[PDB]
């Protein structure tokens, strides 16, 4: 009890995504978008879909650091592109200005940016089953009412900085409330975004020699 | 012996088109045989609906909907009839596919007032097992003891109305646990006949 | 398919012996082996479902046993009408093969 | 409290904590909250919701076949039918429980549960069999007799179409109990009626179940 | 009792069609589910094809796999078996028994009652 | 199909074994009810 609850099984922020600044050699990007994505590793996934219809918000932090783990004094600009704004396409891009998407602009070398992204979804919870067609086979289950944003990551710069940097998004559940439980995964996972699975089932229990035996 | 569904009542919104007896009645579908090598059926919540009856006018000439129902089964079996079934209610019942091609096609994802029989009950055809259903609202249909079901269904969705021809809330699902036997000499296919009534519907939008 | 098979070809033994005919399978089948017995022209009857319970009227000279991946078959004293083929079925690799044969001589 | 120094432990990112943040939208007003019906606050109440045990799992029964306990005819008195431990986290038939997936989400648990079982045979048939329990300290019993001096429940199928038995306590701290299913009389019928039902199962945890030290899983 | 009698074998030349029947009575044949084994000359019993309890499903080994065509009357109490081009080395005496992998309730027929096999 | 959309009544004769089926109105003056 206490250590059971829904506010419980879902806290102890975890990594949801390994986002990476391409920035020396053949990658002269300097900036990554990284779409927000809670059901990106499985193990969070299959708790995730252990209800129908839930509602938090989130805290997210941002692990960043160079390749050899060392923290230079580099600028980094996190903005937050909204759900239904258009995101950036370049380092040098109008979209870095826009004063409507919230931007953190913290060092390599310092602590890292902790933000707290609210409640961002039309309908009155996230829905992570979606029987039914939107716009009213490649459609079928996807609910446009859970996007919520886009977490854009550049270096401040003018040329090419030639150092990659790797960021570790780090997510935190607040505030859950869950409805309508459903049966836990059994099957694996063929593909993201979908309940497809494989011809060969696997049996959910083990199987013994006999029915008689322990 | 109604398993009124997480407790609830369906009700109107508070303060649209509230329909009466004329369309709260009770609509009795097509039979299905129910036979030893019989997998399984589910009905889709308002799809099931929507080309029957006076149903079939209020939802296709209007833009928002939401409705209970009262989903009833009830299986004519002789008393040397032997089997288990069990009917499950399954809020946003999402069908998958089964790649050795991607996506559900749409026949099996709204088939209509006839149901579409599982291909692989033991995973209810949506990933997650069947052993674990009865998380879900269901009631026993036990041969020996009793052959009917009532499950009383409220209005479970995130939005307060929603269109009644895209997305369908909920499915019903009937998977036979304990095949069904007879020694020769006896009915070969127990019939299933299930009723609908939708109870405290409203509508919105008209045409 | 797992290929269970039985090691003796063709045994001969007395009117009061007891035979040790076995079906070494190879991979994981579980207690789902049967015995299928053939008579010299006509059908194949039963004799041991699920390698351990005999069927409704075989014998009591008859017996099954299990003992890991050496499934066999114990025949009490080996009274008259025993003289006849023998197999070994089984129904968990679902190709579903059998065995060889364990036709009795004296 | 203007002069300050910092005490170790600054600067430091601790995930499993319950520190503040800036909203990142401020005076954004989101989506107001509707009652939705469902809702569940507690693993627990999920924990004691009885699902189907995989009673039959063995090498070879697949599909839907492997909820199912075969309880025929021709299987003489005093004779075994089924046996499983009553493990809800070990691999064996509780994985396909509610209680069997959630208790693999945690370190250790502590409770009571309860197996109910159900026949599925036709009405005209009748008999009797025996259900008993065996504490972790002793080994499964080997004869019908030796299980009737412990604690069961002999169950008359053919009266009462559904028992339970609870389990005293299992608790999974650092030798688990059996339960064993016997064929008290035979399976008797009359004429034209199937020699050959199913006993299922179903698991759940009492009101007395607790869990504690929330891990991952291994699937 | 089951009493399960194959007919409607014989001589064919290589490449054609040969049914094969096997009417069944003394036992409820709409809820077992039957299957086909084949006894080659060599007195090997190879399993030829099966079919569910109410003719649906059926599973075809690799012996066929696309050209024998099992059925299952199931009104007129009887079990078909197509020929399909049969192969050279597909001479057997074309058993027919019980047993399925479907019909859940199942592993306890196991080809239990056999038929009485009819040549070709 | 066609007719549950009318009024009818389902019958279950295996747990009810006789029911009734009341006519509303029925006038003859001057193109009648089918059961």
């Amino acid at each position: 009890v206490n250590e059971a609850s829904v506010e419980h099984f879902y806290s102890r922020a975890g990594l949801v995504g390994v986002v990476e600044v391409k920035d020396s050699g053949t990658s002269l990007d300097g900036y990554t978008v990284w779409p927000i994505d809670v059901m990106g590793f499985v193990q969070q996934r299959r708790k995730l879909e252990l209800s129908t219809y839930m509602r938090f918000d989130a805290e997210f932090t941002f692990v960043s650091n160079l390749n050899n783990s060392t923290t230079p004094g580099m600028l980094l600009q996190y903005m937050y592109v909204p759900p239904g704004a258009p995101k950036p396409d370049s380092r040098k891009s109008y979209q870095w200005q826009t004063a409507t998407n919230p931007s953190v602009f913290a060092k390599l070398s310092d602590p890292p940016p902790q933000v707290s992204v609210p409640f961002m979804s039309p309908a009155t919870a996230y829905q992570w089953f979606y029987d039914g067609y939107p716009t009213f086979n490649l459609q079928y289950g996807q609910c446009p009412n859970n996007m919520m944003g886009h977490f854009a990551i550049r270096t401040v710069s003018e040329s090419t900085t030639g150092k990659n940097i790797h960021v570790r998004v780090y997510m935190r559940i607040k505030h859950v409330r869950a409805w309508v439980p459903r049966p836990l995964r059994s099957q694996a996972y063929m593909v993201k975004n979908y309940p497809t699975y494989s011809q060969t089932i696997t049996n959910t229990a083990t199987d013994r020699a006999s029915i008689t035996t322990t | 012996n109604i398993v009124l569904s997480y407790g609830e009542w369906p009700e109107y919104c508070p303060s649209p088109t509230r329909p009466d007896v004329s369309v709260n009645r009770f609509y009795t579908l097509s039979t299905k045989s129910w036979k030893t090598e019989s997998t399984g059926w589910y009905w889709k919540f308002p799809d099931v609906l929507n080309d029957t009856g006076v149903f079939g006018q209020n939802a296709q000439f209007h833009y928002l909907y939401r409705s209970g129902f009262c989903m009833h089964v009830q299986c004519n079996a002789s008393k040397f009839h032997q089997g288990a079934l069990l009917v499950a209610a399954i809020p946003e019942f999402v069908i998958a596919a089964s790649s050795p091609g991607l996506y559900p096609d749409f026949a099996h994802t709204n088939p209509g007032k006839d149901g579409q029989e599982f291909r692989d009950p033991y995973v209810l055809d949506a990933g997650i097992p069947l052993s674990q259903a009865l998380i879900f609202p269901h009631q026993w249909i036990n041969l020996r003891t009793n052959n009917c079901a009532t499950i009383i269904m409220p209005y479970i969705n995130a939005l307060p109305f929603d269109s009644a021809l895209n997305h369908s809330n909920f499915g019903l699902v009937v998977i036979p646990i304990s095949p069904l036997k007879y020694c020769n000499g006896a009915t070969t296919e127990v019939p299933i006949t299930l009723t609908i009534a939708p109870l405290n519907s409203e509508f919105s939008g008209l045409r | 398919d797992i290929q269970m098979t039985q090691s003796p070809s063709s045994l001969s033994a007395s009117l009061g012996e007891r035979v040790s005919l076995t079906c070494r399978a190879s991979q994981d089948i579980g207690s789902r082996l049967n015995w299928l017995q053939q008579e010299p022209d006509g059908t194949i009857k039963r004799l041991i479902y699920a390698t351990s319970s005999l069927d409704s009227g075989v014998p009591k000279r008859f017996s099954g046993s299990r003992s890991g991946s050496y499934y066999s078959l114990t025949i009490s004293s080996l009274e008259s009408e025993d003289f006849v083929d023998y197999y070994c079925l089984q129904y968990a690799g679902f190709p579903w093969t059998f065995g060889g044969g364990t036709k009795l001589e004296i | 409290g203007f002069p300050t120094e910092l005490k170790p432990g600054t600067n430091q990112f601790l995930t499993t904590d319950d520190g503040t943040s800036p909203p990142i939208l401020p005076g954004f007003e989101p989506t107001p909250l509707i009652h939705i019906p469902g809702e569940f606050t507690s693993l627990l109440d999920l924990c004691q919701v009885e699902t189907i045990l995989e009673v039959n799992n063995t090498t070879g029964t697949t599909g839907v076949s492997r909820l199912l306990i075969p309880v025929r005819a021709q299987n003489n008195v005093d004779q075994l039918c089924a046996s499983f431990q009553v493990d809800p986290g070990r691999n064996g038939p509780w994985q396909s429980t509610m209680v069997g997936q959630i208790c693999r989400y945690y370190t250790q648990w502590s409770g009571s549960l309860k197996v109910t079982f159900m026949f599925t045979g036709s009405f005209m048939a009748t008999g009797k069999m025996l259900i008993a329990y065996t504490p972790p300290g002793s080994a499964q019993p080997t004869t019908r007799e030796a299980a009737m001096l412990g604690t069961h429940i002999v169950w008359d199928f053919g009266l009462q179409s559904s028992v339970t038995l609870v389990i005293p306590w299992i608790s999974n701290t650092h030798a688990t109990g059996i339960v064993t299913i016997w064929y008290q009389t035979n399976f008797v019928v009359p004429p034209d009626t199937p020699t050959e039902a199913n006993i299922i199962a179903l698991g759940a945890a009492q009101k007395n179940f607790t869990l504690k030290l929330c891990k991952d899983t291994d699937e | 009792e089951v009493k399960l009698v194959e007919s409607g074998g014989g001589l064919v030349k290589p490449g054609g069609s040969l049914k094969l029947s096997c009417a069944a009575s003394g036992f409820a044949f709409s809820t077992y589910d039957m299957s086909w084994v084949r006894q080659t000359p060599e007195k090997r019993l190879e399993w030829v094809a099966t079919i569910s309890s109410g003719g649906s499903y059926t599973y075809y080994p690799d012996s066929v796999k696309g050209r024998f065509t099992i059925s299952r009357d199931n009104a007129r109490n009887t079990l078909y078996l197509q020929m399909s081009s049969l192969r050279s080395e597909d001479t057997a005496l074309y058993y027919c028994a019980r047993g399925g992998p479907y019909d859940y309730d199942g592993s306890f027929y196991t080809m239990d009652y056999w038929g009485q096999g009819t040549s070709v």
